[PDB]
């Protein structure tokens, strides 16, 4: 006859690495400037000083 | 066999202010996928005095012969991955795995015309007729909305700008041609395109709306699966980035050895590798509702020849 | 505003609004206009442009 | 067969075959496309090219 | 006359890992042409006094 291995002798092997699902940023950060016309004002005035 | 892993996405609401985060952590989820390998052979072999007798060389038309069988194979086996229902074959389906398949694929499958219902698959075949059914433009369009809308977003090939996304999409011949008798004199005649206007006369790979369709020769033509039990039903399948699968526990070989004291000569191709359709689940087990990761099936009728008997593609 | 009475305005839609926007598109202008940048779209697709939005 | 789906084909037709593949042809293709060789050949009457063939 | 010759494709299912190929090979089918070749000839004969005249 021929030898084979057992039914749990078979090796199951894993990856490490790993897919992502896609995601749509929307592109907003194209609109995004400090600009007077930017479509989407971005105010970094809160970084450096003190408020909510 | 190989598993491979998917991680999905987190969906809870931030925490504000100064609400502690310590304790109300977001549980991550991840799903897996296994894939199977095979070993698939195949072997010529040649007499020394055939050899002799014959005019041209025959070892170089088995090493060629060889090689094209290979090919021919992995073509073969990808093609069938792509048709398959949750990792069963097409023609090997049955009608419990079908309708489960349709029930949680039901935002990547699109049936000719946009008609079918949400329950069995037989009826949604069934509902095909080749008047109205067949593959244009319009599905095509609605294929592509299809790709944009599922809850697991389909990831596309190829992110080269200002809102384009591109896909793949696999056709058969018949298929190819109703669409590009949809888009011959609406479209490619009257567009100023010089690239897309020559395709019209020098036929090729076509464009629209981002997806570039291809004509594969080898797409089943299931028989008698249409409107009536009579009509043939072709799947086209388009696909984005990680559609399908391939592990290679060895590559394709070729190996000579001789029998009979060396009167008989043999020359065998062999390889072990596996294709499969990357599918992952969408419920809360692990493998609970399996869906299509990057493919989007649409059956559609035509008036071809069908290539699968009808005993073959009935739902056994 | 570059002048020369051409005012720019950004729109969001969703997929399926987009769609049926294409679809009213497409079949009047897109395929029958001589302006390359805007007939290639018919093909190879993306971001739509209409009245300068 | 250069790539991207392309095979081409050569068919011999007598001049009424030809005829009617060319009636076939002309007033639904060969007037609108902005090829200029399939443009000229409705004028001039070449050698017809239909899906590589 | 001369003879061309065709190797046709290999149609046969894959052998699985554990089945035996060494006997269960596929015999490759191999067809022929003879094309045979003949003298074909024409010849035209006038007289002088045809000529004359």
């Amino acid at each position: 006859a021929d030898t084979t291995p057992a039914t749990g002798l078979v090796v199951q092997q894993w990856e490490d690495k790993f897919f992502q699902e896609y995601l749509h940023d929307g592109g907003f950060k194209a609109l995004m400037g400090t600009d007077e016309n930017a479509v989407i004002q971005v105010k970094e005035d809160l970084s450096k000083k003190a408020g909510d | 066999s190989i598993t491979i892993a998917l991680v999905n996405r987190l969906n809870n609401a931030a925490v504000t202010g100064a609400s502690t985060l310590e304790g109300n952590e977001e549980d991550m989820t991840s799903r897996s996928l296994r894939i199977y390998v095979d070993k698939r052979r195949n072997a010529v072999r040649i007499a020394e005095i055939s050899e002799q007798r014959s005019a041209i060389s025959l070892r170089n038309a088995a090493r060629a012969t060889l090689l094209d069988w290979a090919m021919e194979d992995t073509r073969d086996l990808i093609i069938e991955a792509l048709g398959s229902l949750n990792g069963t074959r097409f023609v090997d389906r049955t009608a419990a795995i079908a309708d489960a398949w349709l029930v949680d694929n039901l935002d990547r499958v699109y049936f000719g015309a946009g008609v079918g219902s949400g329950t069995d698959l037989s009826a949604d075949l069934a509902q095909l007729d080749t008047s109205a059914d067949l593959f244009n433009v319009a599905a095509l369009d609605g294929m592509i909305l299809k790709a944009k809308t599922c809850n697991p977003k389909i990831r596309p090939m190829r992110d080269p700008g200002n809102g384009k996304r591109y896909y793949v999409a696999f056709a058969n011949p018949h298929a190819f041609k109703n669409l590009r008798d949809s888009m011959d004199n609406e479209y490619l005649s009257n567009t100023v395109v010089q690239m897309q206007a020559s395709k019209l006369f020098e036929g090729g790979d076509l464009m629209w709306n981002g997806v570039i369709v291809k004509e594969t020769d080898n797409i089943p033509i299931y028989e008698n699966l249409g409107a009536g039990g009579t009509a043939e039903v072709t799947p086209v399948y388009l696909c984005g980035a990680q559609a399908l699968a391939v592990a290679y526990a060895k590559r394709w070989k070729t190996v000579t050895e001789e029998f009979d004291y060396g009167d008989k000569y043999g020359v065998a191709v062999d390889g072990i590798y596996g294709v499969r359709k990357i599918i992952f689940g969408s419920g809360s087990g692990d493998t609970d509702d399996l869906k299509d990761h990057g493919v989007v099936t649409g059956f559609f009728a035509t008036t071809g020849a069908a290539t699968v008997a009808a005993a073959a593609a009935a739902e056994n």
